[PDB]
């Protein structure tokens, strides 16, 4: 409806940091799957 | 004291940081300030002189 | 740069999501990594 806008991506300050733990969590996963 | 004197009992304040009120209220993040207090001096000082 | 700064330390809002859950979670991990 706004007028003027353009296409960008917002960067999330949660994502990357939660990211982090599923790096963290799912590596976990994979700690115990694979064995 | 800043301006807290005109009202009310006088406070004592810091001036290098009281800055950071003026600058606040202008419009302007106080993070301009003491990134710039060594300059910021330097104008301040020749201007009134 | 900034001159008058001090040492000290700033509790994350996030650090509770991951003290209350992560060690929960790691909670889960060694009850179900261990058996
Ligand atoms: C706040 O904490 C930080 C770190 O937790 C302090 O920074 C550290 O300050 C010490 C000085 O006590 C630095 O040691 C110096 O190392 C250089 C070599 O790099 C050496 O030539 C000096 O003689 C001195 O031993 C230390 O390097 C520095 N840390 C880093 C990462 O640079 C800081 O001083 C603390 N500030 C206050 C106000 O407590
Ligand atoms: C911003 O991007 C969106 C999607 O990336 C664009 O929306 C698409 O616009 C085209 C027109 O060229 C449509 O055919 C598509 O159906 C639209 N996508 C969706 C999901 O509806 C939008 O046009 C872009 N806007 C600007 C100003 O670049
Ligand atoms: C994977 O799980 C084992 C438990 O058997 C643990 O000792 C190890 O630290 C885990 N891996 C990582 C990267 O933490
Ligand atoms: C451990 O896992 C089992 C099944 O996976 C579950 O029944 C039990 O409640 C769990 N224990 C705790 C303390 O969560």
């Amino acid at each position: 409806v706004v007028i003027g806008i353009v296409n960008n991506t917002v960067y999330d300050p949660l994502q990357p940091e939660l990211d982090s733990f599923k790096e963290e969590l799912d590596k976990y996963f994979k700690n115990h799957t694979s064995p | 004291s800043g301006w807290t004197f005109g009202a009310g009992a006088a406070l004592q304040i810091p001036f290098a940081m009281q800055m950071a009120y003026r600058f606040n209220g202008i419009g302007v993040t106080q993070n301009v300030l003491y990134e710039n207090q060594k300059l910021i001096a330097n104008q301040f000082n020749s201007a009134i002189g």
